[PDB]
């Protein structure tokens, strides 16, 4: 990225926050600065053109200004929805050549905590027919976006062949993650129970499945 | 509604091949729209590629000029981008977009432009029947660019790596709690390469209560992901892997 933006900004629900965008006399200093919003798992959306003009259907909570080489985007009444990456841009030396800012991740603080919903799937018959067994632990609707996953078979902690994703922001600003335990079919059938334990903000949700009831 | 833009093209290309993408524009009220191309590499900022305007004039990012070509077929409302000799650094999400591109006449302070007296002058003051009376200067040219409407983006991996079609396994949570009011169904999309896969349920008839989780890169060096749906009816997950030209519609038995 060519134009300079802060990499991170934070504000609290309902408050006002400002993102700056710094260039040279030959891009931002000429004006006709634009701003774009990228909410993850989604196509970018145009917010501002011509330094200060809101694009069609952008709410009046979004406003922008330019002072010489520095453009500023202001978001009033911060909502959870406004968590996104924001980018400024400008023509550079022609109307068919454009530079972008380095991007700013906006975090909105004071959102309510949300415990994970946990779903534990046993291995499918079709997979077991191949002598593999994948246990799948699906974790959704948690805030904030930090969990630890532990697997147990019959009171033992399992660390071998566990693969746990990073937490990724859903569109609703809550988080999802998945954990996979890869076993042979012998390992699956040779235990009384497998458990997925999910800890979030000092609280643990455990779901259990029994080979004897699932095969 | 207004303009909708769909990128199409390959999800996987080998190093040093030519990358060719198509942008299809539908629902414009207008005969033609200026169309541009932008990419975002994983963990980088947006990068401008180039545009073609309604007159067929092309502009390119001067860093990528010798590698890029943009053509249009207005008969099919399509714009195409060719990028030659791609490397793994060209791995990115590619977006097409409608762009506004305009050159403005820029007058210094206390100078008027326009024919609202004078018409035959860029910048003027009457400080006047004819132009020779006015105090004038020549305009500077300011360039305006912005993207109006974005496409959905197309993920392109540039890699020597082989494709692997996913195995799709049906999942039921049932045996966890057989008296549950609801059942949670899912599909495990196992051991594929590269990204992406697209997952729907009942051919998109079932949208509400669907949660498709991001892929994990497993120790095998292959991706897996899962999709689930909670329901209080046959159930099918529809899994498309464009890189391998494979679709799997997997029946999931619901308890």
């Amino acid at each position: 990225g060519v134009l300079t933006q802060p990499s991170s900004v934070s504000g609290s629900l309902g408050q006002r926050v400002s993102i700056t965008c710094s260039g040279s006399s030959s891009n931002v200093g000429r004006g006709y600065v634009s701003w774009y919003q990228m909410t993850p798992g989604s196509a970018p959306r145009t917010l501002i053109y011509g330094d200060t003009n809101r694009a069609s259907g952008v709410p009046d909570r979004f406003s922008a200004s330019r002072s010489g080489n520095t453009a500023t985007l202001t978001i009033s009444s911060l909502q959870a929805e406004d968590e996104a990456d924001y980018f400024c841009a400008s023509a550079e030396g022609s109307s068919s050549n454009a530079v972008f800012g380095s991007g700013t991740t906006l975090t909105v603080l004071g959102q309510p905590k949300s415990p994970p919903s946990v779903t534990l799937f046993p291995p499918s018959t079709e997979e077991l027919n191949g002598n593999k067994a994948t246990l799948v632990c699906l974790i959704s609707d948690f805030y904030p976006g930090s969990v630890t996953v532990v697997w147990k078979a019959d009171g033992s902690t399992i660390t071998r062949n566990v693969e746990t994703t990073r937490a990724s922001k859903q569109s609703n600003s809550k988080y999802a993650a998945s954990s996979y335990l890869s076993l042979t079919s012998s390992d699956w059938k040779s235990k009384g129970s497998y458990s997925c334990e999910v800890t979030h903000e000092g609280s643990t949700v455990t779901k259990t499945v029994k080979p004897s009831e699932c095969s | 509604a207004q303009v909708q833009l769909r990128e199409s093209g390959p999800s996987l290309v080998k190093p040093s091949q030519t990358l060719s993408l198509t942008c299809t524009a539908s629902g414009s009220s207008l005969s033609d729209e200026a169309v541009g191309w932008v990419r975002q590499a994983p963990g980088k900022s947006l990068e401008w590629l180039g545009s073609i305007d309604t007159g067929g004039n092309t502009g390119y990012n001067p860093n990528l000029k010798t590698r890029l070509s943009i053509t249009k077929d207005n008969s099919k409302s399509q714009v195409s981008l060719s990028m030659s000799s791609v490397t793994p650094e060209d791995s990115a999400t590619y977006f097409c977009a409608t762009v506004h591109q305009e050159t403005h006449q820029t007058c210094p302070d206390g100078y008027n432009s326009g024919d609202d007296c004078c018409g035959t002058l860029d910048c003027w003051r009457c400080d006047c029947r004819a132009s020779t009376d006015y105090r004038s200067v020549t305009a500077t040219y300011t360039y305006e660019w912005y993207i109006d409407t974005w496409g959905q983006g197309l993920l392109v991996t540039v890699s020597s790596a082989s494709t692997t079609a996913p195995k799709v396994y049906p999942l039921s949570s049932c045996c966890g709690d057989k008296s549950s009011s609801t059942v949670t169904l899912g599909c495990l999309v196992s051991s594929y390469m590269p990204e992406p896969v697209t997952v729907t349920w009942n051919s998109g008839a079932l949208k509400s209560g669907v949660h498709t989780f991001p892929a994990v890169l497993q120790s095998s060096g292959l991706y897996s992901l899962s999709s689930m749906v909670t329901v209080p009816q046959t159930f099918t997950c529809n899994v498309a892997h464009p890189a391998s030209s494979t679709k799997v519609d997997k029946a999931v038995d619901p308890c």
